[PDB]
DNA sequence: ATTTTTTTTTTTT
């Protein structure tokens, strides 16, 4: 969609056999390495490159040893965590500490929630659409849905119709930003239905649908 | 070979293929030096009347079979000139009475002829294969059978699966990057329908299309397209017939192209240094209109675009409307009708701003409508609508999420899409109360919501009392109006003077003078020197310190930053209506009076 | 082409014999494609067909190579061709389509006689007596399907209807009567042949259809030349019979709600199509309409009121694409709206969704039930007359010149259409102003090319019966 | 896969 004219459509087909199964997910930023198919009206690949999304350029998927000897630092990363503002040292550290991460513990059979878990209300002059779209950015397996907006309503997933015969639950933003982060946008004009929804699925990893009589979990 | 006239028909071809009309005019290092290998060397009929008038019958009396020949005849001359256009061995067409879609009687058959009408169902891309390069891993020759249909010539194969174990039962395989393809297309037409026919249900026609003639447009414009007739199939031994019109070229009529080499920069180059054009550049959005249209002057000239090192960049765009009933219904058609594809849509609609949800509950076909919008379509476009205070809450929420982000962002089963949008859009208005303004209050006389402060991008003053002073005023302009609207100020002539004391002329006053600076003018990147910034500042710490008080604070509802935005972005859009790279403390003044005329 | 037939008495008995009956005709197909011979590859013999099955291969004496089961590819370049349209039509309507239903008949047009017969007509024809299948879970046991041909259509062109499809003198009667500076004010008893009442607002009419002007200009617009009405009141006053009447005195229709509308982009049987039908602005450009009960319809179809009075800015969306579709329309309106003259008189709630419908129109004039105890009765008289003996067909026929229906809208089809006429140099705000267009109305109504003001401010002191509406 | 239908939920001032 970054070069799909302005009067078009993006318009999408990819068989691949033998070992290279498995070497992409839904909604991966791929390259990938053509044949006919038997009036006279597809492709076979060898390899998926991603420079975004990849082995290398994403997290926990030695290298920096020479620069990791010549820097030993905490406040630097406010200095280049978006520097496109000025001052607000405060906020911006308060995300790395969201970036941070590294809490956990599992005792007793139960787990703990180890992810922060930040709100902010407020609204002048403060811009604070740059940091959101910022974090969305640059964090990996990022997310991100608004107020209500369409097809999401900054949700999970529901069987919300007379349209045809599916029972497709399908999947969100709320869904899919596990093991990472799903950046919301005036969750205050959300709903106030929805305010149930954010409630059993903020202790963590559930989010239980008992509409079309299936124990969904989805692990938020 | 068929019977050896064909020969003399190649001979006759090649014969305009000699002198100063082929010497001077025609092909060779009019096309192929310039190195586009579009093989359509373009044809006019009335030369070969001109030259061999019975062959300027042949096609349209037999048009089966004069077509490989001239094929043979191009590839033998740009072979005899040029062997680097000569390794595609290939049929290569060229481009060579008008009836209806409602006026095919039968006939026509072999006949070359044209029908206008619009296009719709634009559909799908397919190959066609052309030969079977085989070879015999064996014995290890790579032998070849070409394929054809009907579509192009008379001849076929038996077009059917790749042959194999045919020659000896030998080691034997197929090859690609050999046996090459051709790029196929389907669509049809249906006249122009303003000129319709009330009683009866006009006619479609059916047409294909091939290689170099994929799809310009879109289905709903309308454009003379030129097309021979074939039939193909059976009538009842089998069952019964129906048929198409094809082997055609192509054209576009309803846009502007222009004639603009660089003289016409040159022009907009020579009125540069007059300064103040501003004013009939305002001037020309208000002949038949008082009043702000030097602020519309951005908003068709959209805006301009910034982005981060390494990171990432900014919507650009501005939208604004405001006061009481009775020019506003009237007004928008400026820009429905000027610039460029700017496209007003309904006001209280849906099914087309964004919208899909796959809604075929009729005919339920392949596809699942993944697209209704008409909105993206204003990709670096302009919108305008009326409805504004009758308008759903269902895009307040949309749009809120358009000025932020300007990108819609939709997974209804269709699809988990996203897709660029650089766009700007107006409104209507209607106070419930009427002439109520300010006496009762400034804000919320209207009807209204407030979360709109910061995403439009101005706050301005529209306001009427029929008069006393302004009653003969009003009496003498109304008929200055009305009389120059009239001739010598047919059924109606031109109307000059008091536009003759004013001392311009309609070909400086003029549309294609008037665009003469856009469409450079809107390819300029005229960036900032070192001033803006004090003077903005200090004065934006005014607006945002004394804007809020002294009887005018309940009228200074929208302060922010975000305006800051806007306060700057606009000089951008007036530094780029006269070339200078640089913007000034003049552009300063001459952005700040929105300001003024806001309240002041 | 004697003498006609029925439908309800024709079977194997009269079968391959041609007839002459007559229906009402109801739609029919387009015209594609027909041939009767062409050659072949196989052969290369003319493909020799008696009637308007598919073979031996003949690629063969090639010393002994045969090659049976029919290589057959037909070379239609080599080929002739004719016409069709498959036609349809509806028995009659005299002969029991009532308590049974209608049948009807399928048929089959050849080469020049398409592009010749919508429906909406009556006909007589020839034709032929054949079926198209072959025989003996459907058919119990041999069951088939009727159709004929076309031969010999004779139509029915039923006398005065037919300016619709197909002198000096007359305009000496147009000019020579033109003269007569009485015509404005003449016919106010005029398009009420046989009713009282609207006669200064008759006076109003006298503009109307005459139009204004479209007088473009050398920048964009194209205004709104075209002018409309409003009227509004109880029932009672006959003003369903003032429209219904009014259907025959250039080009309308008169539904009100429920029962066009908008396109349709719907599908047809034939290869499963899907071709438009358009909206009424089709059927409005120059014709206009007299339509009641906007607020007593959908919803729905209440986006193109105000696409079409305010701009002519109409577009589609449906499919993918705006048919950007245009027209010189104009509506005459009705209503029986909330609360007759107690409403009008005092301010403004007529309809809760906008007050816009003041501001597009301007001749507002009210329909009441008045109590005028010396009239009341002559009411309570002037419907029994109305109720009995069915006498007035042409009773106001014998009038100096306020009737010739077919002159006057000749009458009006010459007028429109004779120059750019204009005027002269000569709450009353913009929306008053903007009766100009009856001002250059007068030019067409005299018939002259110019007018002044204030003597053609008769309109005003017309429109100050509606004006004291919606004055306070 | 569409045509001729019907409710049971999906979510409510
Ligand atoms: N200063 C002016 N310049 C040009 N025309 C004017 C001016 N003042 C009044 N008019 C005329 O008055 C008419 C007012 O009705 P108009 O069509 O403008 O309604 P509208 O303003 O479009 O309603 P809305 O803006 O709410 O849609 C306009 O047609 C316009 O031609
Ligand atoms: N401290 C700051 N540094 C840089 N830009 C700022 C700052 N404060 C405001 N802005 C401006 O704010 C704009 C973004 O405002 P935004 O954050 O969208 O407001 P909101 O958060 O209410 O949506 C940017 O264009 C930017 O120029
Ligand atoms: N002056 C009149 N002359 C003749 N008939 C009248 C008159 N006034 C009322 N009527 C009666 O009014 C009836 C029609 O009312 P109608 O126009 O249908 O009301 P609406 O227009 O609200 O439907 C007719 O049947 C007619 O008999």
């Amino acid at each position: 969609s970054d070069q799909v004219p302005v009067g078009h459509i993006p318009r999408s087909t990819i068989m691949c056999r033998g070992e290279v199964t498995r070497m992409a997910q839904p909604g991966d930023h791929i390259v990938v390495s053509f044949l006919p198919l038997m009036g006279l009206l597809f492709l076979q690949a060898h390899r998926i490159i991603c420079i975004n999304k990849n082995d290398e350029i994403s997290d926990k998927d030695p290298e920096e040893l020479e620069e990791l000897a010549q820097d030993d630092f905490y406040e630097r990363l406010a200095t280049s965590l978006a520097p496109e503002i000025y001052g607000h040292l405060d906020v911006k550290k308060a995300l790395l500490l969201l970036l941070v991460g590294g809490v956990d513990k599992r005792p007793d059979g139960m787990k703990i929630r180890g992810n922060i878990n930040i709100c902010l209300m407020g609204d002048p002059g403060v811009a604070k659409s740059q940091l959101l779209g910022y974090i969305s950015r640059l964090a990996v397996r990022s997310q991100y849905t608004t107020g209500r907006g369409s097809s999401g309503v900054g949700l999970t997933a529901a069987v919300m119709d007379p349209l045809t015969g599916e029972m497709t639950l399908e999947g969100g933003a709320l869904v899919l930003a596990d093991q990472g982060v799903c950046c919301i946008d005036e969750f205050d004009k959300m709903a106030d239905q929805d305010r149930t929804a954010i409630h059993e699925v903020m202790e963590q990893q559930t989010i239980s649908i008992a509409k079309a009589g299936i124990m969904t979990t989805l692990n938020a | 070979e068929g019977e050896q006239f064909i020969k003399d028909i190649q001979r006759e071809y090649v014969d305009f293929l000699d002198d100063e009309e082929d010497q001077g005019i025609y092909a060779g290092h009019v096309k192929d030096m310039i190195a586009e290998k579009s093989k359509r060397l373009i044809v006019n009929v009335n030369d070969l009347k001109r030259k061999n008038p019975q062959r300027a019958l042949g096609l349209l009396s037999n048009a089966a079979d004069e077509q490989l020949a001239f094929g043979r005849a191009l590839k033998e001359y740009a072979s005899t000139v040029d062997p680097g256009y000569a390794k595609m061995h290939e049929d290569l067409f060229v481009g060579f009475r008008h009836v209806t879609p409602r006026s095919l009687t039968s006939i026509y058959l072999g006949n070359m002829v044209c029908v206008e009408g619009i296009v719709t169902k634009v559909s799908l891309i397919r190959p066609k294969v052309v030969r079977s390069v085989h070879y015999c891993p064996n014995t290890r020759k790579v032998m070849e059978r070409k394929y054809t249909d009907l579509t192009s010539f008379e001849a076929v194969p038996s077009g059917a699966a790749y042959p194999t174990k045919d020659e000896d039962g030998n080691l034997l395989e197929t090859e690609y990057g050999l046996s090459v393809y051709k790029d196929h297309q389907t669509l049809t037409i249906q006249e122009m329908p303003e000129k319709a026919p009330a009683g009866q249900l006009p006619r479609s026609v059916d047409i294909v299309c091939d290689d170099d003639l994929v799809d310009r447009c879109k289905p709903g414009d309308r454009v003379q397209i030129v097309g021979s007739y074939r039939c193909l199939p059976g009538k009842r031994g089998s069952g019964t017939f129906r048929t198409v019109l094809l082997a055609n070229n192509i054209s576009l009529l309803s846009k502007e192209s222009l004639d603009i080499s660089r003289e016409d920069i040159m022009l907009c180059k020579k009125l540069a240094k007059n300064n103040d054009i501003f004013e009939l550049l305002s001037k020309s959005l208000a002949p038949s209109i008082g009043h702000v249209k030097q602020a519309i002057l951005c908003l068709l000239l959209g805006g301009v675009e910034k982005i981060l090192p390494n990171g990432t960049r900014l919507r650009g765009d501005i939208n604004v409307l405001l006061g009481d009933p009775s020019a506003k219904s009237q007004l928008l058609r400026y820009v429905l009708n000027t610039a460029p594809r700017a496209i007003p849509t309904t006001g209280r609609g849906s099914s087309g701003v964004g919208l899909t949800a796959a809604v075929t509950t009729d005919q339920e076909t392949g596809e699942r409508r993944l697209e209704a919008g008409a909105m993206v379509l204003a990709d670096r476009g302009v919108v305008c609508i009326d409805e504004f205070d009758k308008m759903s809450d269902i895009d307040r929420t949309a749009i809120h999420e358009v000025m932020e982000q300007g990108r819609v962002t939709i997974s209804k089963a269709g699809i988990h899409a996203s897709l660029n949008a650089r766009c700007s859009v107006l409104a209507a208005a209607n106070p419930v109360y009427g002439r109520y303004d300010q006496y009762k209050t400034p804000m919320e006389n209207i009807g209204l919501q407030d979360s709109l402060l910061s995403r439009f991008d101005l706050l301005f003053v529209m306001l009427d009392v029929i008069d006393s002073d302004v009653d003969q005023m009003i009496s003498d302009h109304v008929v200055r109006m009305h009389r120059y609207r009239n001739p010598k100020e047919y059924e109606k002539y031109d109307a000059l003077l008091h536009g003759k004391s004013r001392q311009r002329h309609e070909k400086i006053l003029s549309v294609e003078f008037m665009r003469k600076y856009i469409h450079i003018a809107k390819c300029m990147k005229p960036k900032l020197g070192e001033q803006a910034c004090e003077a903005i500042a200090n004065e934006y710490s005014r607006l945002r310190s004394q804007e809020a008080v002294e009887t005018d604070v309940a009228r200074t509802q929208p302060i922010t930053a975000r305006t800051l935005e806007t306060l700057i972005r606009l000089s951008t859009a007036h530094a780029r209506a006269r070339m200078s790279k640089s913007v000034t403390i003049d552009d300063a003044h001459a952005a700040i009076e929105l300001v003024q005329f806001a309240y002041f | 082409s004697a003498n006609p037939t029925n439908i309800r008495q024709l079977k194997s008995d009269c079968v391959s014999k041609l007839v002459k009956i007559a229906g009402i005709i109801v739609a029919a197909s387009g015209i594609s494609a027909k041939a009767t011979r062409m050659s072949i590859q196989c052969l290369s013999c003319s493909t020799v067909i008696p009637n308007l099955y598919a073979l031996k291969c003949n690629t063969e004496q090639a010393g002994r190579p045969k090659c049976p089961l029919d290589p057959f590819f037909i070379m239609p370049d080599k080929c002739k061709c004719v016409d069709f349209q498959t036609l349809k039509l509806q028995e009659l309507p005299d002969f029991v389509p009532q308590g049974e239903i209608p049948r009807h008949l399928q048929l089959f047009c050849d080469r020049s006689l398409c592009e010749r017969v919508v429906p909406g007509n009556r006909v007589l024809i020839q034709g032929i007596y054949s079926i198209r299948k072959v025989g003996k879970e459907k058919a119990v046991v041999g069951v088939r399907a009727p159709y004929m041909r076309v031969v010999g259509i004779t139509v029915d062109s039923e006398g005065a209807g037919a300016i619709s499809r197909y002198t000096s003198d007359e305009e000496e009667h147009f000019r020579r009567m033109a003269a007569s500076g009485d015509i404005y004010e003449r016919l106010s008893q005029s398009l009420a042949p046989s009713i009282f009442g609207s006669r200064d607002i008759k006076k109003a009419i006298t503009c109307m259809l005459f139009g204004g002007s479209r007088k473009r200009l050398p920048d964009g617009l194209c205004r709104r030349g075209d002018i409309n009405v409003l009227l509004l009141g109880d029932p009672g006053t006959a003003k369903s019979q003032l429209l219904k009447f009014v259907e025959k005195v250039p080009i309308a229709v008169y539904t009100s709600g429920k029962g066009s509308s908008t396109a349709s982009v719907m599908k047809d049987p034939q290869t499963r199509n899907f071709v438009m039908e358009g909206g009424a602005m089709v059927l409005a450009d120059g014709g206009v309409v007299c339509i009641d009960e906007f607020d007593k319809m959908r919803e729905d179809d209440r986006v193109a009121i105000h696409e079409a009075m305010e701009q002519q800015t109409i577009s589609i969306a449906k499919a993918g694409i705006t048919t950007t579709l245009n027209s010189r329309c104009s509506v005459l309106a009705a209503a029986n709206s909330i609360f007759g003259r107690w409403d009008d008189t005092k301010g403004e709630e007529n309809i809760d969704f906008m007050p816009t419908i003041l501001s597009r129109f301007d001749m507002i004039f009210i329909v009441k039930d008045i109590h005028d105890e010396s009239r009341d009765i002559t009411l309570a008289k002037h419907i029994i007359n109305v109720h009995l003996s069915s006498n007035k067909s042409a009773p106001s026929e014998p009038a100096e010149g306020e009737i010739s229906l077919s002159t006057f809208k000749k009458y009006i089809h010459y007028c429109r259409t004779h120059c750019g006429p204009r005027l002269s140099e000569a709450p009353i705000t913009v929306r008053q102003l903007e009766v100009i267009r009856i001002s250059e109305s007068l030019a067409k109504i005299r018939l002259q090319p110019f007018a002044t003001d204030e003597h053609v401010n008769e309109a005003l002191r017309l429109f100050q019966v509606s004006t004291l509406d919606a004055a306070m």
